[PDB]
Parts: structure tokens; sequence; C-alpha cells
């Protein structure tokens, strides 16, 4: 149980033949976060079981991270059923929830993914014997007494996780940034794309961003460290900043020289929001709506979102977080500049390159 | 240029008796009496050009490889004009551990032959892409597979392998499976070159009878 | 490391060609390296490794 | 001016081509293979002959049988095996069959570089008539490893001539009506004639082989100058050109279309009683009925079929007329039951070879027309 | 030889074969003699001189001179020459200005310099059906 | 017609060749110039007017006319023999005995190595097998386990449509290929009944 | 103009499953069924590699090469193309 | 005669009437499936006999007066979900042209292990998976030794 | 003066000369400088400073030469570079004098029973 997960059946160097001993299953796994974890247990040679509800074509992506029979993929899932939890659960040693929700619809509420289904997992995770450990995600933001509907009902589900799991590991990192993520990409389509961007007051909020590379390290780190089990972790990059100055770096990363964005009053704001969020339901849910067109995300903004004081993060996990503004993170939004990416001129370099190099490069 | 189509009517006929008995029989002689310096060993063996007949093989130092190919390609007698190919053969046993092999042909007089120069890894084989246009391509195959190294080629680069493809694959004591497999990874967007992992390792049979007389 | 030796004849049959008795004729002797690790594949059974030198030894140096 | 040259990149989707232009004429031509490089030479190495045989059908996979012939020549040649009469006759016929379904393909898939559509779909199905005549008496459409040390694998079935010599009762006049498309066509030659000229010193100088020989006033054939099987009874003509181009190639493989013809016709004419298998039971497995009644038929298949024969150690080079030109094995033995080492010559890796100095003053819609009519297959450029 | 061409060829005219399969174009467009392939032959036979008396090179090539200009004395016609010779007489100038070009890189090369005791192995092939068919 | 033109010659400089000299009038495989009134007017109304053009288009539209060579599958199938190489299968005898006795043949002569194989003794004292495998996406479908089987156990069926959504599905155990045999057992015996006269 | 696609029956009129008359394959020659000894027919086995003499001291004759040639059309002798590769009577 | 089209399209079906012919989804699919629609109404009802039916329902047909390779034909039971490995081994080899043998003309020898063909079950979770997978009842540890247990 | 004509000094010029190219087109500007990557391509010099051959050391540039156009064409990437040349040297200079009083032995010892293969 204690370090036996990890020891006991790993069998081979490590590679994607070789053995890890673990059976895990992954909710949400054809997410954004899921599809990192999910690469991240298969490619050391686990058995990773990914139960979900969209159709196929958005869930092939995990059947290449495995060798032959260890990604088992399970179709129509309904988390509203209990017979689809116990099956894809049936010979796991490990469970990992990544299932998550940032606006309401009218067949589902923030309770019904964020509360009722974690504490059906937990119970049905603790009935079968065999599970050592479950992962349950949250943010960094969450809180019991936060305005914030999603945040609030996330405390409230980590809360009935750690009463029926009682080993159960409780997650809660900050902004993730990635090539398929909800942070940057909805920012640059703020940036561009609308005729004016709003910023909730001043924008002197803090926040601490980390890359999704780090959370995936982060899962396997808390799966080999026994005392881990129990703990609530906070994970955030090594920087500390503001909207205000994650705009500023979008817009100077983005080469756009006009500044968009106008600082309003958090009323403004809301009652921008108020028409298409009275509206919510009754509605399947709609494409190409933000998630930062709600109230929710008003009341995030008023709050500041980082690692609390003496709480475990990523030194704990023996993990140096990447830095977010530059380097490999910063990559994927340098590529929608206005005009392209590019090299230069390249001619200052080619001085004494040899000679078919330049011809070939037509320098 | 050989070969030229000159009868009209169909020929029943290969060669002259004449020039068919020369090279049948007394070219190995006529070659080793000619250029004594040029030639270390001859083999006169099962003739590439058919199965009735027999034909030379002529060993050489690589120090006068081309005066002798340049011999073998313009002497009236010897019109090699066709080289067909450049290849090596690894014999981990000797000193010397390469065997690099020349085949020709002769248009002419219908004949064929082969020149073999025996070198180890670090000794360069001069090239013959002056003397022969195909020597190019071949002599690049040859230096990708083996490590022959041949000096004064115009651009000596490997041709068949991998772009970072370090090792000579056809040696005796490269592995039938390398050391690098290839793979795409979700979390680096790229696909990656990984140490080799085999789900089924290669079974080799030994299947050599204790009572065999022909192994050498 | 690696092992350079001639194997002996084999218990089963009488023949001697396979043996240093014939060394002039045929060559004998081998170079052998250690093994590494073997595992099972989960799925079929299949015998697994990550061994590069695993048969080049045996197969191919004589 | 100082005009320097424009370059390309010419394809990932198996031929990369980096070319350089001087506007419109191109100046240099830089093929870069190995997109198929399987290390199919160093395979063979750990297969017994028997094992290695199914390689070749995979060389040039247009032509499988002719590829499987020269390897099997290398080995009866070392092992000292005679070919009985009907399997030399069926070989030959097999291998003129080979080299008509490699001619109809080079033929329209050039023709459809160009432009032309229909020449394609009209002798492609003529080509399923020939792959029904490779699977009657293989169970394989393409890869058939028919040819066997010694003879072939299996008997002719009863019933295969008479279609044989019906489908070749027609096949004049398929090529007849391809020919109304194309030969006098305006068109056509204007995208043909005088592009890519090979001179005789320049095809010597270069190791050409095959069609391309032919075309520019060489009479070198390897079934009429070193026969191998029964070619040498074989009654047919050469056909001979003289201006080195696209057109003459062009009109050279259909006459050897013609020709090709020619030798199947004699051969469902001649085909002799008797056996098809050479009779030295140390090296061709016997029949399955002698194996079940006999102690040395089951001895002889228990080991051919685990150890395989011993060749004799040796060397030699064995080349075939292959349809895209001269195709050779060069087999080296030390005596055991496996290869030595094998080299494989290919003939279109000496024709790709040529590009740089093709397609010098030519433009770029007449470089698919010089790798359409070089007649390249990459399987057997990259082993 | 077939001949690809649809229109009727006489080809008895041997300056239409010659013109038919390239040699014009691409060999020679001025048309080869006897007295040229005397003259390129006694060209060679002056060029040997550089090789030393004693020497199976100069033998080699002196004696298969001696032989063209043999042929080329008793024949007449160029095409009787073409039949002994089994070329074309532009073949057979090119190979003796071949042969004449030949002369001064094996001269500087110079194979003939082996010591007294020089020594050649040869391995030879016998076939079983010399000792296993009938004699 | 094969003939050649100066003017219709794909290049530069044989066109260039063509227009500033009189080599191309030696050429027999030239088209000669015409020599009076009505052969102008023939060579006009080739080049002009078209009609060679034409003629393949009264071909193409022939053979819009004619009958066509489309089979209509799945209701329609092609043309096959009775040593046809499909998916392999494992045969028993009559009496309902396997016939394989783990030999391994098969095993050995196997090129791609596509046969793992695995026996002990049965506890009525017979040669068995307990594990036989065939690795379908290794497999190159030579037919040389068939050749080498000498109690006819393995064998290449006559099936050729057995594509799958899973790569598992194609790594066939002994139990799938017994399922196969006893599923193909008729059709199999009766190729073999004729195939034994040639084999 | 022979046609494309000929019609019912008069192309592959029975399947080779169903073929009309029974086949009858030679398998061995009958000079070998009861004649079975192996060593006068051991071709593979009876081949030799010599080494020759030192070709050192030997007499290139150039004059008999040349004196067996011809020099007039006819009276040239040709080589014939072999019609068969050899057999040995199977 | 329209009458021989109305039977040869009643017969082929499997059809009481018209009525309930063009009332009926299997019309519905023919109209969206042009494959179905030529077999069923071009094919079936032309000039051709009927030759047998196997266990399925799948009726066979022929022809000698067509081309060759386009003599022998199938009409489907399942209108639906029609798949060609519902036809069965006795079947197979006539109507692939590698014999002339069906069991209207040929008394076949059924071995008493023989399994009926029925349709692939490719792509559903009741396929064949080997006996290490997930989906089996009980997975196996290859292992070919006994560990101790205290 | 300097051992076999000075080459290997003058090849690690020609690369050096080479190196900010390099930088440019593979967009290593905010992963590595300069200095570090000529001080890594020093460190690919000095492990064959004891061969006494002068053969081998042609062979030796003749193949580096090789490697450093197939890195100029593009031929292999940003994520090669971070794969086979830096992180290497990262690693043999990260791992000297560790958090913890383990030997190698004892890390080799918990790893695995056998020596780990490749990188
Ligand atoms: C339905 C679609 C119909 C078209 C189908 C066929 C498409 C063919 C496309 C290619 C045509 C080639 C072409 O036009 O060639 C030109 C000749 O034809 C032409 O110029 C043809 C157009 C003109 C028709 C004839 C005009 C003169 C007739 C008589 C006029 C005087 C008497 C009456 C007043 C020039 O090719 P070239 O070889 O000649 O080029 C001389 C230098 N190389
Ligand atoms: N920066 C971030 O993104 C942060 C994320 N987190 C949390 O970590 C997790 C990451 O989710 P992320 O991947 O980032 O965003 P995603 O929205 O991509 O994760 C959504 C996953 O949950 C599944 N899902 C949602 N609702 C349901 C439902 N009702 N029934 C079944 N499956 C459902 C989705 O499946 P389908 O695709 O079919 O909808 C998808 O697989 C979430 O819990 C998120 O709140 C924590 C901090 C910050
Ligand atoms: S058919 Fe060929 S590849 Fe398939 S199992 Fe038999 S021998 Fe192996
Ligand atoms: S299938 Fe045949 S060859 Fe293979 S092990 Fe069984 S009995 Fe032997």
């Amino acid at each position: 149980y204690s370090s036996t997960l990890m020891t006991a059946d790993k069998l081979g160097p490590g590679g994607r033949s070789s053995v890890s001993g673990i059976t895990a299953t992954v909710f949400g796994a054809n997410g954004f976060l899921g599809s990192y974890i999910v690469n991240e247990l298969a490619k050391r040679g686990s058995q990773v079981v990914c139960p979900f509800r969209s159709t196929e074509n958005e869930a092939m992506h995990l059947k290449q991270m495995g060798d032959l029979g260890q990604i088992v993929l399970l179709p129509e899932l309904d988390i509203r059923n209990d017979d689809d939890i116990k099956r894809a659960i049936s010979r796991s040693n490990v469970i990992i929830n990544c299932v998550g929700m940032r606006l309401q619809t009218k067949n589902w509420s923030f309770e019904d993914v964020h509360v009722d289904f974690p504490k059906r997992l937990a119970k049905l995770a603790a009935e079968t014997g065999q599970v050592q450990r479950l992962i349950h995600f949250s943010d960094m933001g969450a809180d019991e007494n936060h305005k914030s509907l999603r945040m609030r009902t996330k405390a409230v589900g980590d809360k009935e996780v750690l009463d029926a799991f009682p080993d159960a590991t409780i997650v809660r990192p900050g902004d993730i940034v990635g090539i398929e993520d909800h942070f940057y990409n909805y920012l640059i389509y703020q940036l561009t794309l609308t005729v004016f961007a709003p910023v909730v007051e001043s924008g002197s909020n803090k926040i601490q961003p980390t890359y999704v590379l780090d959370v995936a390290d982060a899962v396997a780190a808390l799966l080999r460290k026994p005392d881990t089990a129990g703990k609530t972790l906070y994970l955030g990059g090594p920087e500390v900043l503001t909207m205000r100055e994650v705009y500023d770096l979008l817009l100077k990363t983005l080469r756009i020289y006009r500044d968009d964005t106008v600082h309003l009053p958090a009323w403004a704001v809301k009652a921008m929001y108020k028409p298409f969020d009275s509206v919510r339901r009754m509605l399947p849910g709609l494409p190409m709506t933000s998630p930062l067109a709600t109230e929710d995300y008003v009341e995030e903004m008023l709050r500041d979102k980082v690692v609390p004081a003496g709480a475990l993060g990523y030194a704990d996990l023996g993990i140096v977080p990447q830095k977010v503004t530059d380097g490999l993170a910063i990559e994927p939004v340098r590529h929608a500049r206005v005009g392209g990416y590019r090299w230069g001129d390249m001619s200052a370099v080619a001085k004494d390159i040899p000679e078919s190099v330049r011809k070939y490069y037509n320098i | 240029g050989y070969a030229y189509a000159r009868k009209t009517t169909d020929k029943d006929y290969i060669a002259s008796e004449h020039m068919q008995a020369f090279g049948n029989t007394q070219l190995t002689d006529y070659i080793i009496k000619t250029v004594p310096k040029f030639v270390k060993m001859a083999v006169t063996g099962p003739a590439q050009s058919s199965v009735l007949y027999q034909e030379p093989t002529i060993y050489t130092t690589p120090e006068s490889l081309v005066p002798l190919m340049v011999f073998l390609r313009d002497h009236t007698n010897t019109q090699f004009k066709c080289l067909l190919d450049v290849t090596a053969v690894d014999f981990p046993e000797r000193a010397a551990r390469f065997e690099v092999v020349y085949h020709l042909l002769s248009p002419r007089w219908n004949n064929r032959i082969r020149v073999k120069v025996c070198v180890d890894e670090v000794t360069a084989v001069p090239t013959l892409c002056k003397v022969f246009n195909t020597a190019n391509w071949f002599e690049r195959e040859t230096w990708d597979m083996f490590g022959v190294f041949f000096s004064g080629h115009p651009d000596l680069r490997r041709i068949l392998t991998d772009y970072g493809f370090t090792g000579h694959p056809l040696r005796k004591d490269f592995p039938m499976t390398g050391y690098q497999e290839v793979r795409y990874d979700y979390g680096k967007k790229r696909v990656v070159s990984e140490p080799l992992e085999l789900t089924q390792e290669f079974r080799y049979f030994d299947f050599n009878s204790p009572w065999e007389t022909l192994n050498r | 490391k690696a092992r350079i030796y001639a194997p002996a004849r084999t218990a089963s049959q009488s023949g001697l060609a396979r043996t240093v008795d014939f060394a002039t004729t045929t060559p004998a002797w081998k170079i052998e390296f250690e093994p590494t690790a073997k595992w099972q594949n989960p799925l079929m059974g299949w015998t697994s490794s990550a061994d590069p030198l695993e048969n080049v030894g045996r197969s191919a140096l004589v | 001016a100082k005009v320097n040259n424009f370059t390309l990149n010419f394809g990932p989707q198996v031929l990369r081509l980096v070319l350089e232009m001087q506007g419109e004429i191109i100046m240099r031509a830089d093929p870069h293979i190995g997109l198929l490089h399987r290390g199919t030479e160093k395979l063979l190495e750990y297969k017994t002959y028997l094992q290695g045989l199914p390689y070749f059908d995979r060389l040039d996979y247009v032509s499988m049988m002719c590829m499987e012939h020269s390897y099997v020549l290398a080995i009866e040649q070392l092992l000292n095996v005679s070919v009985p009469l009907r399997g030399q006759y069926i070989r030959v016929l097999f291998s003129e069959i080979t080299r008509v379904l490699n001619h109809l393909l080079a033929i329209t898939c050039h023709s459809m570089d160009v432009g032309a559509l229909t020449p394609f779909l009209w002798a492609f199905e003529e080509r399923e008539k020939l792959f029904e005549f490779y699977e009657r008496v293989s169970g394989a459409r393409m890869h058939a490893a028919y040819f066997r040390v010694g003879g072939v694998s299996q008997d002719l079935p009863i019933g295969l001539l008479r279609d044989v010599y019906d489908w070749a009762r027609q096949f004049a006049s398929r090529l007849d009506e391809m020919e109304e498309l194309l030969t006098g066509n305006r068109i056509w030659k204007e995208r043909t004639v005088d592009v890519g000229t090979i001179t005789a010193q320049m095809a010597w100088d270069w190791g050409c082989s095959g069609p391309i020989l032919r075309a520019s006033g060489i009479d070198w054939d390897l079934r009429k100058t070193q026969p191998y099987d029964a070619y040498g009874k074989m009654q047919f003509n050469v056909p001979i050109a003289g201006h080195g181009d696209c057109y003459d190639r062009y009109l050279v493989r259909l006459q050897e279309m013609r020709e090709s013809l020619r030798i199947i016709y004699q051969c469902l004419n001649e085909m002799p009683d008797g056996l098809y298998k050479s009779p030295d039971g140390k090296v061709c497995p016997p029949s399955r009925s002698t194996m079940k009644q006999s102690m040395e038929a089951l001895i002889h298949h228990f080991k051919l079929y685990t150890e395989g024969f011993h060749v004799p150690a040796g060397e030699t080079y064995r080349a075939v007329e292959a349809p895209k030109g001269e195709f050779g094995v060069y087999l080296v033995s030390r005596g055991g039951n496996r290869p030595y080492r094998c080299k494989i010559r290919s003939p279109g890796y000496a024709h790709l070879q040529m590009t740089d100095v093709i397609s010098r003053g030519a433009m770029l819609a007449d470089v698919v027309t010089i790798i359409g009519t070089l007649d390249v297959v990459f399987g057997e450029i990259d082993r | 030889f077939k001949a690809v061409a649809d229109v009727e060829i006489d080809f008895n005219n041997r300056e239409v074969l010659k013109k038919y399969v390239g040699i014009r174009d691409h060999l020679s467009k001025e048309p080869g003699t006897r007295g040229k392939l005397i003259e390129a032959l006694t060209e060679v036979l002056s060029s040997i001189k550089a090789a030393p008396e004693g020497s199976d090179y100069r033998k080699a090539v002196e004696a298969s001179c001696i032989y063209r200009l043999k042929v080329c004395k008793e024949n007449e016609s160029d095409a009787a020459i073409e039949e002994v010779l089994d070329a074309h007489l532009e073949e057979l100038i090119k190979e003796a200005k071949e042969e004449a070009r030949l002369v001064p890189l094996i001269a500087g090369n110079a194979p003939w310099d082996v010591p007294a005791d020089y020594a050649v192995p040869v391995v030879d092939y016998t076939d079983a059906a010399t000792i296993l068919d009938a004699p | 017609g094969t003939e050649r033109r100066p003017g219709e010659s794909g290049a530069w400089k044989q066109i260039e060749r063509q227009r500033y000299a009189s080599d191309w009038e030696n050429d027999p495989t030239f088209k000669r110039t015409p020599k009076n009134l009505a052969e102008v007017l023939d060579d006009s109304a080739s080049m002009l007017l078209l009609t060679d053009v034409w003629r393949g288009m009264a071909y193409t539209l022939g053979a819009f006319f004619d009958k066509k060579v489309t089979i209509m599958y799945p209701f329609e199938k092609g043309q096959l023999s009775p040593r046809f190489r499909g998916e392999h299968a494992l045969r028993r005898y009559p009496t309902g005995e396997e016939r394989c006795i783990a030999c391994k043949l098969c095993e050995a002569i196997c090129p791609a190595q596509a046969i793992t194989i695995e026996a002990e003794e049965r506890e009525d004292g017979s040669r068995r097998t307990t594990r036989y495998d065939i690795d379908m996406t290794k497999c190159i479908y030579c037919g040389f386990c068939q050749e080498a089987c000498p109690v006819d156990a393995i064998v290449e069926g006559p099936n050729f449509e057995f594509s799958t959504e899973t790569r598992e599905e194609l790594l066939y155990d002994k139990q799938k290929l017994l399922e196969n045999g006893d599923k193909w057992e008729t059709e199999i015996a009766t190729n073999l009944r004729t195939e034994s006269l040639y084999r | 103009f022979e046609h494309y696609l000929p019609m019912g029956l008069e192309y592959r009129k029975f399947s080779p499953g169903t073929q009309p008359v029974k086949a009858v394959v030679p398998h061995d020659s009958p000079k070998l069924v009861y004649d079975i000894k192996y060593f006068v027919r051991d071709y593979r086995r009876n081949n030799k590699y010599t080494a020759r003499t030192v070709d050192a001291k030997t007499t290139f004759d150039f004059d008999k090469l040349y004196a067996g040639m011809p020099t007039k059309p006819e009276q040239v002798k040709n080589v014939t193309r072999p019609l068969i590769m050899p057999t040995r009577g199977y | 005669s329209l009458s021989g089209y109305f039977s040869r399209l009643l017969e082929a079906s499997g059809k009481k009437s018209v009525g309930s012919f063009f009332a009926s989804w299997e019309f519905g699919k023919m109209l969206v499936d042009g494959n179905l629609a030529h077999n069923v109404l071009v094919r079936a009802t032309g000039a051709g006999r009927l030759v047998g039916t196997d266990y399925n329902g799948n009726r066979y047909y022929e022809n000698e007066e067509a081309a060759y390779g386009r003599r022998r034909w199938i009409v489907y039971k399942d209108k639906f979900d029609y798949n060609p490995t519902t036809i069965p081994p006795e079947w197979h080899g006539w109507l692939n042209y590698i014999n002339d043998y069906n069991p209207t003309n040929t008394q076949f020898k059924q071995p008493t292990y023989q399994i009926e063909a029925s349709m692939t079950k490719t792509g559903t979770q009741t396929c064949y998976n080997p006996k290490g997978s997930w989906f089996s009842a009980k997975p196996r540890n290859w292992r070919k030794y006994e560990s101790w247990t205290p | 003066k300097r051992l076999f004509g000075g080459a290997a000094r003058h090849f690690y010029f020609e690369i050096c000369r080479c190196l900010p190219f390099i930088q440019r087109l593979h967009k290593m500007e905010e992963m590595v400088s300069l200095k570090e990557l000529r001080a890594i391509v020093k460190e690919k010099f000095k492990e064959y400073k004891d061969v006494k051959d002068g053969r081998v050391v042609d062979l030796l540039i003749f193949k580096g030469r090789e490697e450093i156009e197939t890195y100029l064409l593009m031929h292999k990437q940003r994520h090669h570079v971070v794969t086979e040349v830096v992180e290497p040297y990262y690693a043999k200079q990260r791992a000297v004098k560790k958090v913890t009083t383990n030997s190698p032995f004892l890390d080799s010892f918990l790893s695995s029973g056998y020596a780990a293969i490749g990188v």
C-alpha cells in the first residue's frame, strides 16, 4: 500500500513495453489535463482505463498512448449510473478524477458534477477494497465562502471526498497553460476577435499559473510518495502575477500595438454578463461560449488565487516547476502573432556558414 | 559507347569463337602478364555471365585501383565500360576486415569481371567517380552501410539510413534491430527516439548439424 | 563484459564438426554477453527484453 | 547578372527532391532517398535460403517473379543444380507475363502523370487478368513465392494454358486501342519528344540497362546475349530506336510488350510433360504423398524445412533482364545454411542517379516526365 | 533488330542505318573510313614506344595493332572490316584513340616494374561434371 | 503515327537546332516537306482542324457506349482458386481430435517469426500444444507453414474478409484458430481434395 | 478487333476446384524409382578449387593468339546461342 | 412482361404485395442505399434463375449468359446491415468462383464440431480478445513460476 | 606543435562560427546561450583527447562534420538537441554532489537488478 504500489509488480526498465504494475482509471480522460495524465501513466507501462461520454472521434487520440491491451476505452459513460463507475474501476488500484465543469447547463449543474459524483465515486472506490489511491482534482481558488458557485461546489465536494475516502489526495492547481488550455486560449480570443476586452477593476488580483506537464509529473510523484495520501496540495508556478501583467505579457508576445482592453467596475461587467446567465439553463449548451462570460469569473477576479502559506506544493514533491511566461510554455501563443512566427533576415549569422547551406536557404 | 545495333537480321550467335575463347580461358593470364604490379591474387570461378563458363576475379591494392580500372576500361582487349555496382563484405576475423568488390560488364565482348580491394576500417579507398559516373552513389551507400571512407569523393554523405543515424548497419557486430526506436509522444508533441524495447524478443534458432562437412 | 570461448560438443549427438577439433577448417570461437532483464507481455505472454546485444554475439561473430 | 539559384523542395508526399532553378530552367536536381529503406540486406543474413526468398517479391513489387529469378539462379549456380525442362519453360512463361504486367503499369502511370487518365483505367483490367493468372498457380495475386531452387513450387493447374491463350488472343487489340489515344497525339509528343535525352556513351557510363539502353541505339538484351533457362530457344526481336527520347522509350516499351506476347504464345505451344522440380532430394523438398509414406522423404522434409540445405562456400553474381533493366544478386557463401552476404543490384538505383544530368535545361513540368520515364520503384531502390 | 518507327526504312543503305541508331548525332558526325582507322592504329603504334621493349604490355598492344592493320590491309571495303572486327568503324577508331590515350598513364604507373622473383597465386575452379559425367 | 516534325519537339536545344539547320531532313523518322499543293493542304488539315484529337475522341465515345467491367461488391464477388492463401486456421480429424502434434516445424520455417508455440504431454499421454499463437500483423501470408506441416493441421483458408477495429483482435491464440477451422472445415476439405493431386 | 470481356463459358468455363479431368502429376523420374544411389549424381559436393602453380614465369605468346583470328569476312566463326540450360535428362 | 418484373420483385424482396413492398422500411433504405437498390431492383429482377437458399435466408442466383465473373450474385436477407460474413462456407466457394459446388448439387460432409456462420462482432465489446486482456472474465498473468506465499 | 596539424581546434573554430546560426534557426535563444553551447561542444571534443592515431582523428572530424550539416539542414529539430546534446551534459553536471548521501551503487541497487542501457 505504502510504496508497494510502485515497486511490487514493476517489470522492465520503464518504457512502452515494460510493466509498472499500475492499473488506473482516469475519469475525464479525453479532457485537457486528463489526456496528459493518461499519457504520463501509459508511457511507463501502466494499464489505463478511460471511460468517456463524448463521441469516439474525440477520444481516439488516447488509443495511441500505450502498448497493445493497455489502453482500455469504455464509451457511453453516464456518471449518474453507478454500474458504469463500478465497471470502470473493477480492476484498478488507482483512481484519478479530472471531471469538472465551467458553465452550467439545463442537463448538468455544478452540484451534480462537483459534489454528487465525487461523493458516489469515493464511496464506490472504498467499497472495492483494492483501490489504494484516489486523486481528486479541484481548483486553487476553491473555498466554501466563495461567491463564485463553482469554487464553492468544488470545496464542498473536496470535503465529501475526504470524508468518504479518508486517504484520497486532493490536488488544487492554479491556472494551467498548454496548447489546448482554457486560460491563454480564451485570453487570446478576448484580445483579438472582439471589439473590446473587459478587465474587472484595476486587474490587480494575483494568480499563480502553472504548466500542464508539471501537473502530469506531479501526479506520478504523488503516486510514488506514500506520505501524500490524505493530504491537499497546491500546484503553482514559480512566479506570482497580476491579471494586468498577464494581459501585458500577452500583448507583448502577440506583437499587438493597440491595447484594446478597458478597465471596468465589477457591477458593469456583471451587468454585461447577466443576460447570458439567466438563459444558461433551458439550453443544451452552445459552442464558442467563453467561460469568462459569467458572474462567477467576475467574483473570481475580485480575489487572489495563490498558494497559501505553509501549504504543500511542488517542492515537497521534488519538482522545480517550469516558468510560464517564457520558454516552451509561451511558444504556442508566439504562433498567433501578426504575420506569423518566422525567423528573420537570418543574414548576420549566415556569414561563416558553409557553402550549400546558404544556397539551400536561398540566403 | 558500344554494342550499337548493326545487324538488321536476327542473330543466332553470341560472340565470336576466338574472342570468346580468349575471354573465357586466357583473360586471367593476360591481365597478370600485361600489368603484373596491379594484380596480387586471382581467382577463376563460376562465371557471372552464365552457368556454363568461367570468369576471373582480380585482387588489387588500393594504391593501384584507379590505374587498373582505367586499363580495364580502355584497353582494346578488355573493354569493361559498365560498372554495375560497388559493395563491401565484412570479415571480422581478418586483420583487414573489409573487401570492397567491383563488378564490371563488357558490352563489346559479352564478358564480366570482378575486382576486389582489402582494407580495414581506417584505410581510405580511392574513388572511381572520375572513371565511372555511377561510382558516386554506390560509394555513398558503402560508406553508409560499412563505414568505408572513399577519398577524393565530391560529397561523401549518407544516402540510405536515417538523418541522425550514427553507426554502420551492415557490419557483423551491429545488431539486427539496432539500439534506438521511434514513437510519437503526446506531451512533447514530437516524434521521439527512445532506447529499444521489444514486446517479443527475436528468437534465434541454431539449426546447424554437428555432422555437417561444408562449414568453412 | 564479453566471454571468448569455444563451445563444447552437445551431449545429445556424437559428431564433432562444431568443435575446436576442426578449428582450422571452421570458425568455432564465439563472443558472448551476460543476460539482461526479461519479463512477460501482459496481453499475450511473449518474452520481452530491452537488450540490444541479445543475439548479436551468438549469431554473427565467429 | 550575379543570379543566385532559386531552390525548391519537391514532395514529402516516397521521393524527396531538392531542385535549383535559374528562372524556369532547372540547373540541379538532388534526390534524397531512404524513406523506404527497411534494411532487407541485413535481415537476409538471419534467414535460411528458403526463408529469405519472399524478401525478393517485395523489392520490385510491380515485377515479382523476375526479382525471385536472380536469387534462385545465384543459389542454383553455387549448388550445381540443374532445372528440368518443364520448369524452365514455366519460368520463361511467367517471367514474360511479369514483364507485360510491369510495362502496362509503367506506361499508364507515366501517361497519367502527364495528364491522360483513361489508359490507366483501360490497362488495369488486363492487369487484373494477369493477377488472376498469378493467383491460380500460387494462391497470391502479387507475392507469389513461386520460383524455387531447382524449379517451381507447384505444377500448373489443368486449364491454365487454355485461359492464357484466350487472354493472348485479344491482348494485341488492347495494346492497339491503347495507342490510339497516345501515339499520334500532339500533346503527348510535345510532352515527350526530345525530353531527357540519353546517348550511348552516357548510358554505359551511367550503368543503364533495359528499355533506356535500347532507345539509344544499343542492341543489348540479356535474354539474347547471356541467356538463362529456355530463353535461347525463344524467337523474338529486340526493338531499337535512336534518339534517346521519352517518346522513343515509350515506343520501345510498347514493342517489348508485343515481343513478350510472342514469347508467351511460343511457350503455350511448346510446354512439355515431365518434372517441374529438380529430383535432387537434398535440395528440393519431396512431395506430400512421398513424405507420408517413406522414411527418407520424411527425414529430408524435416531437415529441409528447419535447417535447410547447405550451400558450398564460394561467391557468384547472377543477373536477369528484369523489366526495368538488369537486376542482380551478389551472393557470398561461407558454407552455412544462411547467406553470409547478399548484395542486391537494382537498375532503378542507377537510373535515378542520372536525374541531375537529365533534368538540366528542362522545366518544372518535365521533372515528373523524367521520373516517369526512368521507371523507378523505391522498394528496389531503397533496400 | 526491330525498328520502332512505323515508317518503312531501307537499312541496306549503311548511312541510313548509322543515322537511325544515333551514331551520327551522338558519337561521330564525320563518317569513319578505312584510312582514318589506319592513321589511328599507326598513332597507337607510335604512342606505345614510351613503354619498354621487354614489357608484355607493349607486346600485347603491338600485336593487337598489327592484327588490326592486317585486317585493314587485306580488306578494301569498310563493310568487310565491319563484318570482321564486329563493330562500326566509328567505334573502332574510338577504340584506337582510347588505346593511344591509355599509354602515358600506364607508363607513368609502370606496372612492369616488379622484382625478378615476383609471384602471383591463382586459384582455379573445376566443375563436378568433369569427374561425374562421361569422359 | 510516330513521325516527327520541326516544331513539335518538347525541348529547346532541338527547337533551336531545327529552325537554324536542316540536319532533321537526313533523319528518316521525320516527316518530309510537302512538295505540291495537295500535300500542303493535307499538312494544314493535320495541324489546323486537329483530326488527331478526333480519333482519340471517337475511341473514347465508342467506349462510352460499350460494356463495363465493374462488379457490385458485396453482392458480387471476384474469382479465386483453391490455392488461395487467406486467414490461417487449425484443423481436426473427423473424430474431433486435433491434427496438430506440436512438432514446431511451422514455427521454424516462418520467416516473419509470427508463430509462438509451447507444449507438454496431455493427461492421456498424447503430444499436444498448450499455446499456439499467430500474430496476424506480423504474418506475411506466404503459406510456408502450410507446406511445412506434415499432418495438414495448419492451413490458410479461403477467407479474406477479416478486417477489425482493434489490433488486439488480430493476435490469434489457439482457441480462435480452432474456431476458424470448425467454421471453415467443409470448404477447406473441398479445396484439399483437388490440391492433393498436385502437392 | 478482338473484344474485351468475353461472355458466359467463353473464358474460365470450369472453376479450378471443379477441374473436369483428374490430374496425375509426376514427382519422380522412372529412372530413379528403383535405382536410388546418390553418390553418382552428387554434383553439389564434387566441385573442386585448385591452387594453380604460381603464375610468374609463364610464356604468353601473343603470336598464337592473333594467329587463330580471321582476316576475311568469310572464315569468321561465331559461337551459337545455347538453346536451353542443362537439364541432365529430366 | 411487367407482371414478370413484379413477380420477380416480390420473390426477391420477400414481401407479399407491391403495397407491402413500397410501404416498407426496406424500400426506404433502398431510396438512400443505391447498392442495395441496384441489387434488388435491377439484378434480381433480370434474366437469371434462383439456385438456392442458405440457413441465414440469403438467396443465390445465377445467369450463364452474363459476362464471366458476373454470372453469380447473392440477395442478402438482412436488408439493413448486409455483410458477406453471413455466407456459409458451403456457399462461399460457389459465390467466389472457387468451385462449382453448392448444396443444391453436392452433399458436403458435415463435421460434428461445425460452427455455423454468423455476422462479425468487430466494433462491439463481444469481439474476440486474447486471454491477457482486460475484457476477459479473468485476466492471465503469464508468469512461468510459482511465488512463495507464507 | 599541436598534434595532428591542430585539426581539432580548426574544427572547433568552424563549429563555433556555425553556432549562432544554429541558435537562430532552431529558435534556442531563450533555452541556451552561445557560451554554454560552446562549452558543451568543447566537452564533446575532450572525450577523444587521448586518440593516438591521426586517421581516427580524421574519421571523427568527418563524422562530426556530417552531424553538423544534419543539424544545419533542419534534419534534426530542437527537441533532438534537447534530448541528445544539452540535457546529457546537464545531467552529468547536475547529479554531482547530490543532496543524498547514497552511493551510486545503492541507487543502482534500488533502481533495478541490472544496469541501465542507453539514455
Ligand atoms: N486550468 C484548468 O483548466 C484547471 C482545471 N482544474 C480542474 O481540473 C480538471 C481539468 O479539467 P480540464 O481538462 O482542465 O477541462 P475539461 O473541461 O477539458 O475537462 C472536462 C472533462 O470532464 C468531462 N466531463 C465534464 N462534465 C461531465 C459529465 N457531466 N459527465 C461526464 N464527463 C464529464 C469532459 O468530457 P466531454 O469532453 O465529453 O465533456 C472532459 O473529459 C477539472 O476538474 C478542472 O476544474 C483545476 C484548476 C485549473
Ligand atoms: S503463412 Fe507465412 S507468415 Fe503466416 S504463419 Fe505461415 S509461415 Fe508464418
Ligand atoms: S500445426 Fe503442423 S507444423 Fe505446426 S506444430 Fe502443429 S503439427 Fe507441427
